[PDB]
RNA sequence: GAGUACGACCACACUUGAGUGAAAACACCAUAUCCCGUCCGAUUUGUGAAGUUAAGCACUCACAGGCUCAGUUAGUACUGAGGUCAGUGAUGACUCGGGAACCCUGAGUGCCGUACUCC
RNA sequence: GGCUGGGGCGGCAUAUCUGUUACACGACAACGCAGGUGUCCUAAGGCGAGCUCAGUGGGAACAGAAAUCUCACGUAGAACACAAGCGUAAAAGCUUGCUUGAUUAACGAUUUCCAGUACGAAUCGAGACUGCGAAAGCAAGGCCAGCGAUCCUUUGCGAAGAA
RNA sequence: AUGAUUAGAGGGACCUAUUCUCAAACUUUAAAUGUGCAAACAAACCGUGCCUUAGCCAACUGCAAGGCCGGAAAGAAAAGAAUUAGAGGCACCAAGUGGGCCUUCUUCGGUAAGCGGAGCAGGCGAUGCGGAAUGAACCGC
């Protein structure tokens, strides 16, 4: 009994955490629009730390959400700079993953003498294709225990496509 | 001297001693001031309506009587 | 660690019936309904439009405190006796849903025909109210009200049959918003279909699979709906022709069989 | 009370009762309140604006004046000698059609039901009569009563 | 016997883990020219109907947690009236009367309207 | 000046607001207890829409107890200018949009303190012109402490035109 | 739940379920005594009654109001199913007082007080008389 219960990737979000604000913010959110294709949010800070060096409301960092084939394409791109092998430490117990890619470099764009080198952080949403019901403004309810991904189920969807782990 | 004493004491033995009146009926004071207007207007114009007609009531017993005898 | 803990339960209270489920915004109905306390039960009516895909509903509903009544209900799904064989949850017959509302209620109240409102649709706005007309407000539900949305076509769907609905022409599609101008042709076009009848002839296996397998041309559109249009009019009451619970022994008996059945085994 | 407030005595007497918390519900906003009908006067917290003095919570008295968010009620308020028939002003939200006058215009109905029943009879129910009269008892279990030994033992636990 | 739309009372309705769901519905769903809205058609908005009961929803289940009602706790605690009552006191019993609460046990696990529809 | 466990010194119990004393309506004293007030805000007022908070747990380049992203849980454990209480979860909180109902309001009534006087604050209205909203509706400030007689000074309304 | 708080056990801290002990400024629950109203003569109840409206509404002879005209009226049965030295109500003018004190019960500050401060009542003050040998207030009256 598994018809419409086939995994699939919901969204890959990128983030850029910079603990400043001005220029390598701004060269960094052209980063993403160079890579990603959409124009993303920038975060705001939350709270001061002192140590960081980061205030409250400061523009931390600059994150984008990415879905359909634009991430997929994007998914094998980024999962290519590790050589689609990862640690199960990596896997959320809610089926997710995340890389390192410490060079956006090694994605594929074209170097500027302005931006740099960015730290980039992908993470990956694993969900079957019935869990609308947890959003959809009305008669919202829970998507229920048997149907979520288990963190084993997205290993193994990782290692059907792309093969490879180590623990 | 301590002058700021205070007591409820012989009060109520007062209150009671004419006795605690109770409440003017519901008829006696009505004096519709309050009130939500529009409803008080056409309450009025009723009870201009409602001077006629008895009035006139006031005519028609006088000619039936004299008619009577 | 552990929220759900025993004395969460216990202190918790629930939020009713129809919030949990999701299906009704209470800040709001508790508003709609409310009326001046010097109407004393005047009667107030109110259309509720909720879209359910694959179907339409628009219904006028008095609110008393045994439950809801509905004086009458029109839907989506009994426009093919019409004329109207596809796409029943569109713009266009979101139109017609409260045309055959407000024509079937007028005919209800026994108005019928003392009022009858435009015939043309050749839509356009005006002021709501020498019998001042049936008046029903309009219930969205929680639907976001943007504009050009489905809920806001059923409004001038009864409004052009002659139900007071209450509005300004600020949702409804071909509005400038940078001007305070409705344009009434792109209204219009949206209401007879054009949005679809462009959207058909730009596609020419999923999409559209039985307007393309029926075979319709996207030139008969604006006029199906237009001869669909009139015939609601003329009538408006055409439709559609034509486990056992355990018991409190049979709970406690399998209970203690179970323990003992486990408690011979050791 | 030190202060004196308007609302100065009241953290209870203003307080919603345990998990009955909420806004007033929809019963509340379709009952209609005509002129002269008795009304309790309970002031409900979750509604700010329009509540009732501290002193008029829980007492009934006669609607007068309605108003389209308000009413107002005429309430007996014992001052020293006399008593004040006083005119608050108050949103309806805190007020519950009261069911004080109601057995006795049940006994009045009762009564004229009764009396077109009599008018060609169809005769009437019968009239119960006392419990207190007479009668013998056939008892069916008869027991001792007497302090037993064994009850000084129970009386003190442990 | 069910579904959907609106609802009233707002846990006997909730929470967790399982199981089963006739038809019609509901929904998940496919999609993004047009109206519209976002970083993302995710939410949302517009078009439609290829697929699935997997999930929501409905139902059943659990010596389940909670909650409802009744027992018990107990005529105990407390308390209105009384004494030229006991006691050095602290307090207590008594006399004419009202009279609780949790744990604990058993039993229950929604109900009631308007409208349209499915066998 | 006054109150004052003699007066003085100290204090403020002098006008005042929340909890408690306070005895399950209301009322109730002390130089009784624990704290507040003389301000602050064109947004922190008005409204519509969308959203959910404190925290916890899994996971993510640097990145750690603590940065940002993501998911799940989350009956309010947060927030609401401030003392305290009360109330609020598709909001009364947060984000955002448009705004000036913080104006005028014909001498309306009423509550609170109470002599049923005034002041302060507040509730219910009717009229004008409005704001936000598709609409029902909401708003005459930020609920409830944040304040002022006679006399005197001082400003505003009683434009022009017509009879 | 919020705030205090002792101990062992189960899976150094933790986590889970218990455990000893508490709250004027804590509370799920929650009395006794209380408190608001109602209990038939300017009222209420009943009617395919009628009149009037610049009130409500998509109705319209529905609902609001002031009436009018008819109806009935154990004048409030039965069920324990009230009682009364119950004439109700309004007004004018004015004195004295505005230092109180004692007590059952509740009660706050104080180690306590024939101390200071309140609540519901009863007394002395203003009042003797009989009784507790004597005592303002106790007991009886």
């Amino acid at each position: 009994a598994n018809p419409m219960r086939e995994i699939v990737v919901k969204k890959l979000c990128i983030n850029i955490c910079v603990g400043e604000s001005g220029d390598r913010l701004t060269r960094a959110s052209k980063v993403l629009e160079q890579l990603c294709e959409q124009t993303p949010v920038l975060s705001r800070a939350r709270l001061t730390v002192r140590t960081f060096g980061i205030r409250r409301n400061e523009k931390i960092a600059v994150h984008c959400t990415v879905r359909g084939k634009k991430a997929e394409e994007l998914l094998e791109k980024g999962l290519k700079v590790k050589e689609f092998e990862l640690k199960s430490y990596n896997f959320s117990d809610t089926g997710s993953f995340g890389f390192g890619i410490d060079e956006h470099i090694d994605l594929g764009i074209k170097y500027d003498p302005s931006t740099g080198i960015y730290g980039m952080d992908f993470y990956v949403v694993l969900g079957r294709r019935g869990e609308r019901v947890a959003h959809r403004k009305r008669k919202c309810s829970r998507v229920g225990h048997s149907h979520h991904v288990t963190k084993e189920e997205a290993m193994k969807w990782f290692e059907k496509v792309h093969d490879g782990i180590i623990f | 001297a301590k002058s700021k004493n205070h007591t409820n004491h012989n009060q109520s033995s007062k209150n009671h001693r004419n006795g605690i009146k109770g409440p003017v009926p519901l008829h006696l004071h009505n004096s519709k001031r309050g009130s939500w207007l529009p409803a008080l207007v056409n309450a009025r114009r009723v009870r201009k309506h409602n001077q006629k007609a008895a009035l006139k009531k006031r005519r028609e017993r006088i000619a039936a009587f004299a008619a009577k005898n | 660690k552990v929220v759900k803990n025993k004395a969460y339960f216990k202190r918790f209270q629930v939020k009713y019936r129809r919030r949990r489920e999701g299906k009704t915004d209470y800040h709001a109905r508790r508003q709609m309904v409310l009326q001046d306390k010097t109407k004393f039960g005047s009667p107030k009516y109110r259309l509720v439009v909720r879209i359910t895909n694959k179907d339409i509903i628009a219904q006028i509903v008095q609110a008393k405190i045994v439950g809801d009544e509905v004086v009458m209900a029109a839907y989506a799904h009994e426009l093919p006796a019409f004329g109207i064989e596809h796409g029943l949850t569109n713009y266009a017959a979101a139109y017609a849903t409260g045309l055959l509302l407000a024509r079937r209620t007028l005919a209800k109240l026994g108005i019928a025909d003392k009022f009858q409102g435009a015939k043309e649709a050749d839509g356009s706005y005006s002021a709501v109210r020498e019998r001042f007309p049936f008046k029903a407000i309009l219930d969205v539900g929680l639907a976001r009200t943007t504009t050009g949305a489905r809920v806001f076509g059923v409004l001038k769907g009864a409004v052009d049959g002659g139900m007071a609905v209450p509005h300004r022409p600020n949702r409804f599609p071909g509005y400038n918003k940078e001007k305070s101008s409705l344009d009434a042709k792109v209204h219009r076009d949206r209401i007879f279909g054009k949005h679809v009848a462009e959207y058909l002839k730009q596609v020419k296996c999923v999409q559209f699979s039985r307007y393309m397998a029926a075979k319709v041309l996207p030139e008969s559109i604006e006029g199906m709906y237009k001869k669909a249009h009139a015939a609601i009019r003329a009538d408006p009451s055409k439709s559609l022709p034509k486990t056992k619970k355990l018991s409190g022994a049979e709970k406690r008996a399998a209970a203690k069989a179970k323990v003992a059945a486990i408690r011979e085994r050791l | 009370v030190h202060s004196y407030g308007y609302k100065s005595g009241t953290r209870h007497l203003f307080a919603k009762k345990f998990r009955k918390h909420g806004a007033p519900s929809v019963s509340t906003i379709l009952t209609n309140i005509k002129v002269g009908d008795y009304v309790d006067v309970v002031a409900d917290s979750a509604v700010r604006e329009g509540m009732p003095h501290k002193y008029y919570h829980g007492r009934t008295g006669i609607v007068w004046n309605v108003t389209p968010r308000g009413v107002g009620v005429i309430i007996n308020k014992p001052v020293r000698t006399r008593t004040l028939r006083k005119r608050i002003c108050v949103r309806f939200e805190h007020v519950r059609k009261s069911r004080c006058q109601e057995a006795f215009k049940a006994k009045e109905h009762q009564f004229q039901a009764y009396l077109a029943a009599k008018k060609a009879g169809k005769a009437l129910p019968p009239l119960k009569k006392s419990s207190r009269m007479g009668g013998i008892v056939r008892p069916k279990n008869v027991e001792v009563l007497a302090r037993r030994v064994a009850d000084y033992e129970a009386m003190v636990p442990y």
